[PDB]
DNA sequence: CTGGAGAATCCCGGTGCCGAGGCCGCTCAATTGGTCGTAGACAGCTCTAGCACCGCTTAAACGCACGTACGCGCTGTCCCCCGCGTTTTAACCGCCAAGGGGATTACTCCCTAGTCTCCAGGCACGTGTCACATATATACATCCTGT
């Protein structure tokens, strides 16, 4: 499938603008896609382990919140 | 309660003053 | 109508090396200090104490931040030291000795 | 029609004397979401 | 009675981490010197 | 009814004291609901471990106070401890 | 014609997007990427429409926070411009390496 | 007749905060004033955060605390930013700040 | 009038002596070997605890223990730990 | 009665299942522990103990020492890719560090 | 007691920096190191004493320091007993 | 000795030993003076002070390993105070 | 520094949509009232450490002196990101009408687990010591750095 290119250069530039970045190197978009795909795969992998254990077929938002709290990255606003 | 930290109480006072100044301009 | 009195003692000790040092020519060690007369913690109301020395030293304006406030140094001659005690409250005028 | 649906905040706030829809055929469904967009137009008269 | 080796479970090779290349040489060298070695075994 | 309980009735009761005329959006109210579930579990887990440290089998108010001391930055801890101790003092007299 | 100097529209983008709290990754492409990543963990796993929202919020926050630490490494080398060298130092210090 | 919470001069739930304590396998004995203390502390943090966020939003010409200003109130406070250091408030964006080096002139 | 304190030293030397017959272990290294065991025990039990509580459950189980080992240990570390435990539960329920 | 068999023995473990389950029974980690949790937990605990004792002893032998010191633990848990991850936020007393000298700070 | 942050000498810092891969050290970095170390020490010591005052004890045991380090994300092995 | 030759030797030597690098007696008074501000007359187990030292030397060695990477960032060999500050800020200690 | 254009911001006032709060009505759950073991607290008391001192020894910290090596600075060179206009892909409807996959929920029931006994090996703390390797010693090997 290979749809890691949905996170496009304009999107990475918007995320950099929000983060204060005011100039971005050319090879910063092929870096950020590898950095984001490792972070996603880690939080999804833990959300699918909290979903298999509950004998459920749909990854609910609670699974994502629990798996995100496992990494330390704590997000407020989705029932946890 | 109205027994907050002194810096927080001062921030509330400063916010009232900021609102009053903003309205003093806008009005 | 509130008057608070805090007793303190400020001074200096000195020890003679027995001979003039060849490195810098100094003949005495000395420690200049402010300490309380009572057994009390000055840090509860003293922010810092600044000691201004004679202009022969690389930096004359020394600082100390915990009681018993003191500085240890070496020298060969006598000079007047200005001790400026600052209080925690910035509205209170520091004391000069 | 198709660039009134994503530009409707601007049109609703106007006193239209006549609101005219050509080939009104395009407005078959009540649950259309452009039926709602056109319905919430202040218009004294309507012509299909 | 029991199979009586799960208690010691010596190798348990889920983490085996093969020894190779220069290590082979070391072994070879060792064997050579052992064949060249002396009374004490 | 029951199903899903939450903090919403206390995040809005306490908000009507600090700012009588300020409201709160459903999303922001949800965020406050979530935030309280964070601190509750943090303080209670550190208090359970504290009970486990001095080998008590009970979480008393002393354990909770020491757990509050371990998490709040100074002024925050110094005012939270006062809040808790005043509440416990006033609840023991009634 | 008229065009802004390099750095004028940049600070305007900075100001616009560092004031308006909304998502910056296109919704549908990120939802497709989530399914791609989850395909290699458990085949045919449905994602609730709000689970991907939580994933996207927690990913945009992570990337914004990683760009704020990268922009510091860029300025550490006297570089107003950020590049893979600054992200790498920032993530090195964060303990993400 | 009188909720245990009311008998502290509080707005928060001393009663349910007791149940959450002695149901979550924290210990084996929740004292009389363990929930009375924890509820007080929770209500205190709520008061602080709610006030800050509320008139941060009212600083924005708003009469409804929005999560953007929840984030602003939390991120501007030096104590609440230490407490909620590793917490990402959703739909709260970031704080406005431009590094001097980037800024022109 | 004794004050005896427990530790894992007796079973870390069984396992070490078995997985390194010629190698000893210093007392200071056995302290680290003890702290490591207690730390991982805490981690796995806590994650199983949370696992059970998330599904509204009053009992921490070996199924929750396996899922906590899947969450805790990295990929290989996990695989080996899960396999070892899984095979230890079928050797125990077969009345060997 | 019957000759009593332990729980480490029936399963085939070295780490005390009785003691492990015991810390759990009066550890409030849960409310009603089952009959497999301590077995799994002890099995994996001791598995990691073995996993590390391995690398520690091997590095020790690299140092021509027969006794594992905490150094043989720092060096190991930092030498293995996944033990380091698992014990990334763990400092081993009297272990030291690994001699990672930056390439750019060398003689040129 | 007084003026004990000075008990961390210039060689004492230089050796620690040598173990960390640092080759050449600057002049002011010694004071920066002193400040950083002072802050870290004060936090750990405060948290440890939190376990002593609550325990009504007068001596800070090792377990208190171990737990204080754990709360700081600095799990230490070797003092667990 | 060519500046940097006796210093690299020490890097290779202090990265191979495991003994503490701060003197004991001087560091134990610092741990008691810091305790001063929390409780008059606090006692310390000897092993407790040793554990404090084992915490701090590891923390400082990690901070001097993360500070060196920042020095190498600006094409420097010297670690500068802003390097400790950048490492620590990226650490979240003084953000 | 002023000019003068040309774009961006930036509050004022306006206009509807829809979330935020308003109330109502029962379900869950916190209160009340009371008996029943007991958590831990507090009053001794054993007995380790902790602390505090003092001496002798010497590593080590430290100050100084002296080049060398490395650090902010300048400038020039060249390219690679910024700004912005055009071509292309993504992505919404309307058009098309509902099955079904799966969380949500209970009611039985049998199996697992607490509770609570009485035994019996096995884990701790001694004791009895044996011995890795720390410290010491020397030549061999790099491993420099000044010529």
């Amino acid at each position: 499938r290979d749809n890691i290119q949905g996170i496009t250069k304009p999107a990475i530039r918007r995320l950099a603008r929000r983060g204060g970045v005011k100039r971005i190197s050319g090879l910063i978009y092929e870096e950020t896609r590898g950095v984001l795909k490792v972070f996603l795969e880690n939080v999804i992998r833990d959300a699918v382990t909290y979903t298999e254990h509950a004998k459920r077929k749909t990854v609910t938002a609670m699974d994502v919140v629990y798996a995100l709290k496992r990494q330390g990255r704590t997000l407020y606003g989705f029932g946890g | 309660r109205k027994s907050m930290r002194q810096s927080t109480a001062e921030h509330t006072r400063q916010t009232f003053l900021r609102v009053q100044e903003r309205q003093g301009q806008s009005r | 109508g509130v008057t608070i009195v805090k007793p303190i003692v400020y001074g200096n000790v000195a020890r003679y090396f027995g001979k003039k040092r060849e490195e810098d020519g100094h003949t005495h060690q000395w420690t200049v200090y402010v300490k309380p007369y009572r057994n009390e913690d000055m840090s509860a109301y003293v922010k810092k104490i600044q000691f201004k020395l004679h202009e022969s030293y690389g930096n004359p304006l020394r600082v100390v931040t915990k009681p018993p406030y003191e500085i240890t140094e070496t020298g060969w001659g006598e000079f007047e030291i200005i001790i400026k005690i600052f209080f925690i409250d910035p509205n209170e005028r520091p004391v000069t000795l | 029609y198709k660039l009134v649906l994503q530009d409707h905040q601007a049109f609703r706030r106007k006193n239209w004397r006549y609101l005219i829809l050509d080939e009104a055929q395009n407005i078959k469904n009540f649950k259309s979401q452009r039926w709602q967009s056109l319905l919430n137009f202040n218009s004294q008269r309507r012509l299909l | 009675m029991v199979e009586k080796k799960t208690s010691v479970r010596s190798q348990d090779p889920g983490q085996r981490r093969v020894l190779d290349r220069a290590a082979r040489q070391r072994r070879i060298n060792r064997q050579l010197e052992a064949l060249e070695n002396d009374n004490f075994q | 009814r029951s199903r899903k309980e939450s903090y919403s009735v206390y995040v809005y009761k306490v908000l009507k004291q600090v700012h009588p005329d300020t409201g709160i959006s459903s999303k922001a109210m949800g965020i406050m609901n979530s935030f309280v579930n964070d601190i509750f579990e943090r303080i209670a887990g550190e208090a359970s471990r504290l009970a486990h440290y001095n080998k008590r089998s009970t979480i008393t108010s002393r354990e909770i106070q020491t757990a509050v001391r371990l998490l709040l930055p100074g002024e925050l801890a110094k005012h939270a401890v006062s809040e808790g101790t005043k509440a416990v003092t006033k609840y023991t007299s009634s | 014609p008229h065009r802004y100097r390099p750095g004028t529209v940049a600070l305007r983008e900075i100001r616009r997007y560092q004031k308006s709290t909304e998502l910056l990754i296109r919704k549908l492409p990120f939802q497709r990427l989530v399914r791609e990543i989850a395909q290699d963990f458990k085949t045919d796993l449905r994602f609730q429409s709000s689970a991907v929202m939580a994933l996207q919020e927690a990913c945009e926050a992570y990337l914004v926070g990683l760009f704020e630490d990268t922009n510091l490494c860029a300025i550490h080398a006297k570089r107003v411009t950020i590049m893979p060298k600054d992200i790498q130092l920032a993530r090195r210090i964060r303990g993400e390496r | 007749a009188k909720s245990r919470s009311s008998r502290a001069g509080l707005q928060f739930p001393v009663g349910r905060v007791h149940r959450l304590l002695r149901k979550g396998n924290y210990a084996e004995r929740v004292g009389a004033g363990a929930p009375v203390y924890l509820a007080a502390v929770l209500e205190y943090l709520t008061a602080e955060i709610l006030e800050l966020a509320g008139n941060a939003a009212r600083d924005n010409k708003k009469t409804r605390i929005i999560p953007r200003h929840l984030q602003l109130a939390i991120r501007n406070d030096e104590e609440l930013n230490k407490l909620l250091g590793r917490v990402t408030i959703a739909q709260g964006g970031v704080l406005p700040n431009i590094q001097a080096v980037l800024l022109p002139k």
